[PDB]
C-alpha cells in the first residue's frame, strides 16, 4: 500500500536524525521501533477490523470509557493535515522555479542574495553562507527575524497552497487515486529516485565521513530527554498509528490473509526506506562539510528545512542538473500527495460517520468536502507568511507529534491490556486471524509500551528544555504556550469524554463505571 | 501438553441426553481452544463443536447446530459436551482436541469414549 | 460445507515403494488452512503434517507435503511397516470442519 512511504520517511526522519547529533537518535528510534512502534502497529489495525468501523466507534465496542481516544485521533489528523500539506507547497514552489535554464539555487548572483555569499567550491579556496541555504531561507522561505514578526504573507506561496488544495478537493471529490497501470508508476518512481540520489550521495568525495556521523552513537546525547522522544514518536508518526486512519483503514477491508504477516511486513519496510534514505541526507551532508570545510552538524538547517537544503545540493552535482531537479519535486508532490488523499479521506469519513443525519444525508458531503479543505487552506496561510517557518516548527513538534502521540499510544495499550483485558484481545485475534498475538506482543502492549511512553513523558519534565528553532532561535514563551495548545487540543480529549459520560450516564456513580466499562455501549 | 482423557460415555436411547467430559493436563487449559471430534463405527471423522480459550466464541457443526451445547470448566481444566435429542446416527467415539491455532491443526487427541443409543 | 474428498481410499503397498495421495476440496482451502493426521489401528488420531508442508513433531522427514487452493496430497519417499495407518485430510479454513474420506494404507 502506497501510503506505508511518504514526507515522514523521505523528509522527517533524516532532519530529525541530524537535529539529534545524527547516531545517537538510532538507539532510542529501534528501541521504540520494536518495543512499542510494531506492537502498537498491529493493535490498531486489529481493532478497526474487529469493529469493521471508524476509529472513533470502535471504542465503543472495546471500552465505551475511553471513546474519547477516538476524539484525540480524529484532532490529530485535523491538525496534522493543516500543516502537513504546507510541505507540498514548498516543493510545488521549487518544481516551478526548477523550470530554469540554471537551477537558482546552484550559484548567487541574484537580488535575493546577501553579500557574504561564497560558492561552496570557492568557499576553501569569515561568516560566508552557502547559495543553496540562503536560497531556501530568503527566495522560497523569506525567513522572518522571529515569530514575532509575521510579515508580508507571500503571494507566490500561498498560490502554491491553494494550487495542492485544488487537486486535493477534485481528487476527494472526484475519488481520482492510482488503481490502474499506474500504480507501477507512482509505486515503483519513489524508490527509483532515492536509489539515483543514493548512490549520488555516497560517490560524493566525502560521503564516508557523513555516513560516520549517521552511525556512530555520542552516547552522552542520551542523557538528554528530547533526543528519545524526538526518536519514539517518530516512530508513531511514520506509521500514522495515533491518528485512527489505521484502524480506518482495516475497517474498509481486510481477509483471506495473514495480518499479523502483512503488519510486520509493511512496518519493516517503513522503517527500513526511513535508514536508507538517511544515507543518502547525511552521505551528502559529509560532501557539503569538506567542500565548505565546517563541521558536519553545522553545514546544514538543524529543521524541516534539510530536505530541501542537502536534496537540491545534490541534484546540483549531476548531468544535466534541471532534469533531475524536476524529477525530484514531482516525486516529492506525488509521494507527498497520495499520503494527504488518505489522511483528507479519512478525516471526511471520520466526520461524516459522527453526524450521518446531516451531513452524509445526501449531497451535502461534496460541500463538507469543500468546506474542510476551505478552512484547511485558511489554517495554512499562518505558515505561508514570512515569519510561517517558526509556525511550521512548532506545529510539527507539538499538533501531531511529541507527547500527543505518546499520550494516545499508551492509553491504548492500557486501556486492552488492563481494562479491556489481554486476554478477550488474544482471544478476539484467535477468532479473527487464528492464532494469538503471542508473547511479544502480549507483553508489549501490558508493559514495555506503558512503561516506555510514561518512562519518556515523565523524564521530558522532569529535564524539560523548550522547543528552538534550529539551534540558535528561542521561541518566546507565549508561542510555547500556543504550541502546547495544539497537543493538549488531542489529549484533553480522553479526559473530557470520560467526564462527560460519567455525567451522562444514570444511575450511581460506580454503576456508570461499570456501565461504561464494560464493552458494546 | 501431555495427556488429554475422555470420560462419561455409555449406552442412551433414542432421544435421551448424556454429558461428556474431557479433562486436561500438563499444559495451561485456559490459553488454548477445545474442539470435539467424532468418530462413526465407519471409521469417518466428523467435526461437531469448538470453544474458544475463553469460551466467549463458540461454533457447532451443522448437524448438531441446535442439539449440543459445547462448555469447558477453566478453573477446573475439563471440557464438557452436553447432548440433548441424540438421534440414532448419534452413536460415535468422541474426540477432544486443542485447536488453539488454526493453522497449525489438532496438536493432540484423547483417548475418546465411546456413544451408543441402542 | 466445504467437503474434502480424497480418491485412493485403500492403497495396497510393499515396503520400499513410495506412495502419494491426493485431496481434493469442493472450495478454496488455504496453504496454512490444510492438515494432516495420521490414525493407527485402534488408537486416536495423531497431528501429521500441517501448513501443507510442515512436519509435526514426531512425524519422521520421510514424509513430505505439498499442494495448493484445491489440491493436496502428501507422499512417502519409501513407505516402512510402521507406515501402516488412515490419513485424514482436514480443512481450517472454513469453520464447518470437514474431514476427508481417509486414505488407509493396508500394508
Ligand atoms: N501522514 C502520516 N501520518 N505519515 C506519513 C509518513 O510516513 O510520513
Ligand atoms: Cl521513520
Amino acid at each position: 500500500a502506497g501510503g506505508f512511504v511518504g514526507l515522514g520517511n523521505v523528509w522527517r526522519f533524516p532532519y530529525l536524525c541530524y537535529k539529534n547529533g545524527g547516531g545517537a537518535f538510532l538507539i532510542p528510534y529501534f528501541i521504540f521501533l520494536f518495543g512499542s512502534g510494531l506492537p502498537v502497529f498491529f493493535l490498531e489495525i486489529i481493532i478497526g477490523q474487529y469493529t469493521s468501523e471508524g476509529g472513533i466507534t470502535c471504542w465503543e465496542k472495546i471500552c465505551p470509557l475511553f471513546s474519547g481516544i477516538g476524539y484525540a485521533s480524529v484532532v490529530i489528523v485535523s491538525l496534522l493535515n493543516v500543516y502537513y500539506i504546507v510541505i507540498l507547497a514548498w516543493a510545488t514552489y521549487y518544481l516551478f522555479q526548477s523550470f530554469q535554464k540554471e537551477l537558482p539555487w546552484a550559484h548567487c548572483n541574484h537580488s535575493w542574495n546577501t553579500p557574504h555569499c561564497m560558492e561552496d567550491t570557492m568557499r576553501k579556496n569569515t561568516n560566508f553562507t552557502s547559495p543553496v541555504i540562503e536560497f531556501w531561507e530568503r527566495n522560497v522561505l523569506s525567513l522572518s527575524p522571529g515569530i514575532d514578526h509575521p510579515g508580508s504573507l507571500k503571494w507566490d506561496l500561498a498560490l502554491c497552497l491553494l494550487l495542492v488544495w485544488l487537486v486535493c478537493f477534485f481528487c476527494i471529490w472526484k475519488g481520482v487515486r492510482s488503481t490502474g497501470k499506474v500504480v507501477y508508476f507512482t509505486a515503483t518512481f519513489p524508490f527509483a529516485m532515492l536509489l539515483v540520489l543514493l548512490v549520488r550521495g555516497l560517490t560524493l568525495p566525502g560521503a564516508g565521513a557523513g555516513i560516520k556521523f549517521y552511525l556512530y552513537p555520542d552516547i552522552t546525547r542520551l542523557e538528554d530527554p528530547q533526543v528519545w522522544i524526538d526518536a519514539g514518536t517518530q516512530i508513531f508518526f511514520s506509521y500514522a498509528i495515533c491518528l485512527g486512519a489505521m484502524t480506518s483503514l482495516g475497517s474498509y477491508n481486510k481477509y483471506h490473509n495473514n495480518v499479523y504477516r502483512d503488519c510486520m511486513l509493511l512496518g519493516c519496510l517503513n522503517s527500513g526506506t526511513s535508514f536508507v534514505s538517511g544515507f543518502a541526507i547525511f552521505s551528502i551532508l559529509g560532501f557539503m562539510a569538506q567542500e565548505q570545510g565546517v563541521d558536519i552538524a553545522d553545514v546544514a538547517e538543524s529543521g524541516p528545512g534539510l530536505a530541501f537544503i542537502a536534496y537540491p545540493k545534490a541534484v546540483t552535482m549531476m548531468p544535466l542538473p534541471t532534469f533531475w531537479s524536476i524529477l525530484f519535486f514531482i516525486m516529492l508532490l506525488l509521494l507527498g500527495l497520495d499520503s494527504q488523499f488518505v489522511e483528507v479521506e479519512g478525516q471526511i469519513t471520520s466526520l461524516v460517520d459522527l453526524y450521518p443525519s446531516f451531513l452524509r444525508k445526501g449531497y451535502r458531503r461534496e460541500i463538507f468536502i469543500a468546506f474542510v479543505c476551505s478552512i484547511s487552506y485558511l489554517l495554512g496561510l499562518t505558515m505561508v507568511t514570512e515569519g510561517g517557518m517558526y509556525v511550521f516548527q512548532l506545529f510539527d513538534y507539538y499538533a501531531a507529534s511529541g507527547v500527543c502521540l505518546l499520550w494516545v499510544a499508551f492509553f491504548e495499550c492500557f486501556v486492552i491490556a488492563w481494562i479491556y483485558g489481554g486476554n478477550r484481545f488474544s482471544e478476539d485475534i484467535r477468532d479473527m486471524i487464528g492464532f494469538p498475538p503471542g508473547p511479544w506482543m502480549k507483553y508489549s502492549w501490558a508493559v514495555i509500551t506503558p512503561v516506555l511512553c510514561v518512562g519518556c513523558f515523565i523524564f521530558s519534565l522532569v529535564k524539560y528544555v523548550p522547543l528552538t528553532y534550529n539551534k540558535t532561535y528561542v521561541y518566546p514563551n507565549w508561542a510555547i504556550g500556543l504550541g502546547w495548545s495544539l497537543a493538549l487540543s488531542s489529549m484533553l480529549c480522553v479526559p473530557l469524554v470520560i467526564v462527560i459520560r460519567l455525567c451522562q450516564t444514570e444511575g450511581p456513580f460506580l454503576v456508570r463505571v461499570k456501565y461504561l466499562l464494560t464493552p458494546r455501549e | 501438553e501431555v495427556q488429554l482423557v475422555e470420560s462419561g460415555g455409555g449406552l442412551v436411547k433414542p432421544g435421551g441426553s448424556l454429558k461428556l467430559s474431557c479433562a486436561a493436563s500438563g499444559f495451561t487449559f485456559s490459553s488454548y481452544a477445545m474442539s470435539w471430534v467424532r468418530q462413526s463405527p465407519e471409521k469417518r471423522l466428523e467435526w461437531v463443536a469448538e470453544i474458544s480459550s475463553g469460551g466467549r466464541y463458540i461454533y457447532y457443526s451443522d448437524t448438531v447446530t441446535g442439539r449440543f451445547t459445547i462448555s469447558r470448566d477453566n478453573a477446573r481444566n475439563i471440557l464438557h459436551l452436553e447432548m440433548s435429542s441424540l438421534r440414532s446416527e448419534d452413536t460415535a467415539m468422541y474426540y477432544c482436541a486443542r485447536g488453539e491455532v488454526r493453522q497449525r491443526g489438532f496438536d493432540y487427541w484423547g483417548q475418546g469414549t465411546t456413544l451408543t443409543v441402542s | 460445507e466445504n467437503v474434502l474428498t480424497q480418491s485412493p481410499a485403500i492403497m495396497s503397498t510393499s515396503p520400499g515403494e513410495k506412495v502419494t495421495m491426493t485431496c481434493r476440496a469442493s472450495s478454496s482451502v488455504g496453504s496454512s488452512y490444510l492438515h494432516w493426521y495420521q490414525q493407527k489401528s485402534g488408537a486416536s488420531p495423531k497431528l501429521w503434517i500441517y501448513s501443507t508442508s510442515n512436519l509435526a513433531s514426531g512425524v519422521p522427514a520421510r514424509f513430505s507435503g505439498s499442494g495448493s487452493g484445491t489440491s493436496y496430497s502428501l507422499t512417502i519417499s519409501s513407505v516402512e511397516a510402521e507406515d501402516a495407518a488412515t490419513y485424514y485430510c482436514q480443512q481450517f479454513s472454513g469453520y464447518p470442519l470437514t474431514f476427508g474420506s481417509g486414505t488407509k494404507l493396508e500394508m
